[PDB]
């Protein structure tokens, strides 16, 4: 996230507490598309919510793990 | 003492009929909508409720950025008008606010402080004026002209 | 267009962004979606720089 803009309030480890069982290139990917994202709306910096549409999109894996198992 | 009343109700209607627009996709409806706004505002010499429905308009979830831009060159041509330089400040800041991490609105940000700078130092305030003009890394706007 | 024909446009947008253009896309469609055609119609961009 270095060369990102990231203006005011996207935090950091606000996503990456999450389990989100990720890839070396997938924090890139994550990063990359949220960049893409923004430059689909000419955010001159990432904007906190531009993360969301990031790290659910690049983690979008079919686990549907049964709660039953616990 | 009785227009606050209707400007507050025809920039309702004036709202509406642009969230209608902008749910409907359509750039050139929205933009004319916040220019009426815009120059609703203006005529009525309201520069505090400008400055809020500006931030407002900005602040919406799924703004287009045609309308965002006309708004933001609208509101820059606004400055020189003006009567009070406390309202310049207010309005400088206000429009520098909106525009921040917006790609297509850096230029008008650019000149915005600028002015603002000019303004400061007119005001004899030299190292306020570099320490805030210093903020803007011009070198990376590709679509800024050269020579300025 | 975003992923392909906008970054010929002017990489330097996304450069500005601070991330890389797109390196390369892929289309995932269930069989018979006719995403073929899609490929076919970008054709329609350069039809000799493709």
């Amino acid at each position: 996230t270095a060369k990102m803009n990231l203006s005011d309030e996207v935090d950091l480890e606000d996503y990456v507490s999450r389990p989100d069982k990720i890839s070396a290139a997938e924090i890139t990917a994550i990063c990359q598309e949220a960049g893409m994202h923004a430059v689909r709306k000419n955010r001159y910096v990432i904007l906190p919510k531009d993360f969301e549409k990031g790290y659910r999109s690049n983690v979008k894996k079919p686990d549907t793990d049964f709660d039953f198992y616990k | 003492m009785d227009n606050g009343g209707n400007l507050e109700a025809q920039i309702d209607a004036l709202l509406n009929v642009e969230k209608q627009m902008r749910l409907a996709g359509d750039v050139a409806g929205t933009r004319k909508a916040a220019c009426d706004i815009l120059d609703l505002c203006f005529q009525s010499k309201a520069w505090k409720t400008l400055n809020d429905q500006i931030v407002v308009l900005s602040k919406r979830r799924g703004q287009l950025k045609q309308a965002v831009t006309a708004m933001v060159q609208q509101a820059m041509g606004y400055i020189d008008q003006t009567p009070d330089l406390d309202i310049r400040v207010e309005l400088i800041k206000t429009l520098n606010s909106v525009s921040a991490g917006k790609i297509y609105v850096e230029l008008e940000r650019a000149r915005l402080i600028k002015i603002l700078a000019k303004i400061k130092e007119q005001q004899g305030l030299i190292d306020e004026a570099a320490e805030l003009m210093q903020e803007i890394a011009v070198e990376t706007f590709g679509a800024m002209a050269k020579t300025e | 267009r975003e992923s392909i024909e906008l970054p010929l446009m002017n990489p330097e947008l996304f450069i500005r962004v601070g991330i890389k253009p797109p390196k390369g896309v892929l289309l995932y469609g269930p069989p018979g979606t006719g995403k073929t055609l899609l490929a076919r119609a970008i054709a329609s961009n350069i039809d000799a720089n493709f």
